[PDB]
């Protein structure tokens, strides 16, 4: 499960167990250093965590602050007009907290 | 020397116009007399310069019989002060003397300008002279007075009264028909082969008017003279041999330079219904909005009905509401007028939210007219919206449109389409009875529009039959109309660069083994599925469900149903 | 008299203006026979003391047409009347001789903007001019030339179809015009060996035929007083005069030239071998501009429409503008660049309506690619941001411009930014730069190209390595090789300098020669990149990869296999 041991070594590495950390039903190298951040639009106050990921061999699976953004966004608010903005703000403060 | 209607070729429904205005009245000067009508006195034609508007005068006044005069205004004011007035005199005078006559002034502007422009004395003096002469008509003789302008603003308003110059007539700039037409005009003396056709070029042409037609002709004749004569000395066998090719033509188009490419077009759109598929219930919508109070004004009479002034679209970015505009403008054989969102933008920026006055104005003077407004949330995009500044929903371009509409008579048959992708940034005050009042939600093309929309956007292209559009629009759900357009590009793309890859293979071959067919003559359907790869979904799931929710909750309101009379 | 060997730097727009008014004059027969009319007034503009006036003599005798000048300040100077009765005088000399060709100098005098005449005489003047243009056709075979700084200078009435219709961008000459211009102007002057006048053309930027006289005569007048008094005794012994480099280098030191503040429009003399490597991005530039100039027939035959720009979007100084001016110079198509001070001036001053300017200056010039450097310069100015949206004002009358484009004139926009998240969305769209392509840090290819291009004007040892240097220094941009490059020059000077010195201490203690170093050496660069530092950190680079990234993920939609 999250944050234990599976059943495929991490060829990445960089955990002293070495094998991969099962995520959101995949299999990935490591563990996120996760991060908080405040997601408000048109007076809506919501807290959440962004699991950031680093250090994979594959190359596809870290993470990406644009999908991470637009994820939040529609889980957080879907559908919402002009989100676009929304999007933006919370991807500028990922990228300058990283 | 002598022109005719034959001549004079570009416009024609601008023509007919004329024709009854004029004719009618200086070919039986009896009529008019037995009868209790007012003949015109003005006619104020006006449009870019270099629509051959001296040429229609001068045709009309041959064709009728009745004696032609012209007053170039830079000539006129070029006299000394006094013999200026002399001249203005004089011309109206023989005018009147050889009646009916009709009285030509080119370039009225230059003699009078807006009324704060003139400065000196004399300016104003002549333009008191020319509208004291203007409203001596009536002792004359069926002496009609034309008169070119580039805008109707860009002349003294004092002369557009009545009595005065106050009959309008809007030449404008020719559509591709007038420009086929005037192309043929032109090229009546020349030699061309059968690989030209002019139908191709007028197509082509956009942007110009008659004089720059005229000029890309002179252009294409001397690029021939100057690929063939370069090769004598001089020899006049070849002159009577020249012989102008479709080649030399596309080159002079390269180095044209129209002059009205910043204008406004209105003409009826070639889109049709088949070039955007399904949509049947927005297809009766549009129709019960603009063609019914057209073709059936004695069914509103007879019910007491108030035409809508206009509709409002929304949905998804590029999928189709131009196309549906202009579809619905064809097939009502009314004039389409589009406003992007950059000119509203440019009103706003420039605080010159008072040229909203002449856009009404132009629909006006075209009716039946679509005036489309592509997006109306462009301004209200522009201070955030959703969030934006503290100020409210008005602003100042909107704010003239609202005024236009409010004053716009239904009787003129003018309807206001408006489409915008936010459709809740959209001023409130803009939706209520008497505006745009209906909104049509216009959603991603389903299956048979997609279809249709691949077929047109391919309709130009050389396609292989073994290609299947109905598997392609299968495959491809959720992709707007944008999106589909860009895989045709993307396909036609790849079969060019393969194209003059191999012919510059073979070029290569023929240098080392110098001892054919096209390779791709058409667009295989390998290019089309390498295409596809490059595919993307403009819009997302996201924006769908935001549309959706957007059209639920105006429906929410309508719950009052199932009424049943007693 | 004057002939076409007398003019020079305008080789192209000569060329233009004879095609333009040779056959209508040297064969006046076949244009009357014929029903096709010839040019009625060509608008020649372009800054002043480019010899307008030499080209319009040479070009009426060479062809043999009869020349008539009139200078708007004379006309001006005369009285009331006196104006009108001289311009109708000019006109009816030259329809009384053969073919002529009349030449109005300074034409905004006579008729400048209708803002700029108040008067009435003004007025009057204009009109009669006017009215004396649209006559021409009673006249046989008289066309009028005219030269004007600008297109927006004269009354917009004189440019009109029937009146002055037909212009020539005469504009500044190039380093190939500065050397022709140089070639006519050094024609009756001795100068020795040293001189070559390529260096002077080549270094002589932003002068015109006038500038590159001053500073002939400014360089000879230096040799003179060097040689003064030896020759006041003598006169006739000046003839052994020699104008040596140091004369035209020290008239170029005191130039002042006038044209420092136009748009050089020309064909960039980079090359895709300065900026070695991105295969893909050459390949996606050449299909976007050269196919559609090189290949316009497999465009109609497949039905397509060019597309109209493409946008670059990568990390500072990776070299956009470079392949921006490869690409311009594969396809011999000219190359205007805006950077981003101007649109910043344009934005601070209200003045975006200067937009139209550009672009009717890159149609002018087509086949061109015209070069935003910085599209994001407003965007950032107002913090990237304020509580308004991402649209302005300048970028708005671009979008008006690029919307307002007819595509058969291969006018290909290019658009470059550091932020491609705060460029406004609504310039992405299809008929617009649609296409967006990323710049990233050069690969090592690249960074050796980028080296080599560099020190391809500097003494390089061979002992030195670029493979080597190329090799040590990953994750650099083309700035920060540039300015390894600039700093092992400067530690050369100074090694240089000092040794000169060296040379004088010994001059003075010990009274009673060879270079001390003449080349930049391993040593230099040794110590040249004590100071070399990664300008672009690979926190930033995290963006642009990301988003590049992010847009070709998005392409889900593959393996699309047909039935």
């Amino acid at each position: 499960l999250d944050g234990d041991r599976t059943n495929s070594r991490s060829t990445g590495g960089k955990c002293g167990c070495g094998f991969k950390h099962f995520w959101d039903g995949k299999e990935y190298d490591n563990l996120p250093e996760a991060f908080p951040i405040t997601l408000e639009w048109g007076g809506r106050v919501v807290r959440e965590t962004v699991y950031w990921f680093q250090y994979e061999s594959d190359s596809s699976l870290n993470s990406n602050v644009y999908d991470v953004a637009m994820k939040l966004v529609t889980k957080h608010f879907p559908g919402e007009f002009g989100s676009e903005i929304l999007v933006q703000k919370v991807v500028h403060t990922i990228l300058h907290q990283t | 020397n002598e022109v005719g209607y034959d001549d004079i070729g570009g416009c024609r429904k601008q023509l007919a116009q004329i024709k009854e205005m004029v004719e009618l009245p200086l070919r039986h000067p009896a009529l008019f007399k037995a009868i209790g009508v007012k003949p015109p006195r003005g006619i104020l034609l006006y449009g870019p310069p270099g629509t051959g508007k001296t040429l229609i005068a001068r045709a009309v006044a041959n064709e009728t019989g009745a004696f032609f005069f012209l007053i170039n205004g830079p000539e006129i004011m070029s006299k000394l002060a006094g013999e200026s007035e002399s001249n203005l005199r004089k011309a109206f005078e023989e005018a009147e003397k050889n009646a009916p006559a009709i009285i030509f002034i080119d370039e009225l502007d230059a003699i009078a300008p807006k009324r704060e422009k003139t400065h000196g004395e004399v300016e104003r003096r002549i333009v008191s002279q020319l509208l004291t002469l203007m409203d001596g008509l009536k002792q004359r003789a069926h002496v009609i007075v034309m008169a070119a302008t580039n805008r109707p603003n860009s002349i003294d308003p004092a002369l557009r009264r009545f009595g005065r110059f106050d009959r309008e007539v809007d030449i404008g700039i020719p559509d591709a028909t007038g420009r086929l037409e005037i192309l043929q005009i032109h090229t009546k003396n020349m030699k061309l082969a059968d690989d030209v056709d002019l139908e191709q070029v007028a197509n082509e042409t956009h942007g110009h008017v008659g004089a720059d037609l005229a000029a890309l002709c002179s252009e294409a004749a001397l690029q021939a003279i100057r690929k063939k004569m370069d090769l004598i000395t001089i020899d006049a066998e070849v002159m009577n041999s020249l012989a102008v090719t479709m080649d030399d033509f596309r080159w002079a188009l390269s180095q044209s330079n129209p002059s009205a490419l910043r204008e406004t077009v209105v003409e009826v759109p070639q889109v049709t219904w088949e070039d955007i598929g399904g949509l049947e219930d927005v297809k009766r919508e549009l129709q019960e909005l603009v063609q019914y109070p057209v073709e059936h004004p004695d069914k509103f009479l007879k019910f007491g009905m108030t035409p809508s002034k206009g509709v409002l679209f929304y949905g998804p970015p590029g999928c189709g509401k131009t196309l549906l505009a202009k579809a619905i403008a064809n097939e009502c054989q009314a004039n389409f007028i589009s406003i992007k969102g950059p000119e509203l933008l440019t009103m706003w920026f420039g605080e010159s939210e008072a040229n909203v006055r002449e856009i009404f104005d132009k629909a006006r003077q075209a009716a039946p007219c679509v005036l489309f407004f592509d997006e109306l949330d462009s301004i209200a995009k522009a201070r955030g919206g959703n969030i934006g500044d503290g100020g409210g929903a008005a602003d100042r371009v909107i704010n003239q449109i609202l005024t236009e509409m409010d004053g716009m008579s239904t009787k003129k048959n003018v309807f206001i389409i408006g489409a915008t992708n936010r459709p809740d940034i959209i001023d409130p005050a803009i939706l209520r009875p008497g505006r745009l009042d209906q909104l049509i939600y216009i959603p991603l093309p389903d299956e048979k529009s997609r279809v249709a929309i691949l077929k047109a956007n391919l309709r130009k292209s050389p396609v292989a039959k073994d290609v299947d559009l109905e598997f392609l629009a299968k495959m491809t759900n959720g992709f707007s109309g944008a999106d589909l357009t860009e895989i045709c590009q993307r396909a036609c793309k790849l079969a060019i660069r393969e194209s003059i890859e191999s012919e510059i293979r073979r070029e290569r071959e023929r240098q080392t083994n110098p001892s054919e067919d096209d390779p791709v003559p058409e667009i295989r359907r390998d290019h089309f599925e390498e295409a596809m790869r490059f595919a993307r979904r403009s819009v997302s799931d996201n924006d769908i469900r935001k549309y959706e929710m957007f059209a639920q909750t105006l429906q929410q309101s309508r719950g009052f149903g199932s009424f049943r009379f007693p």
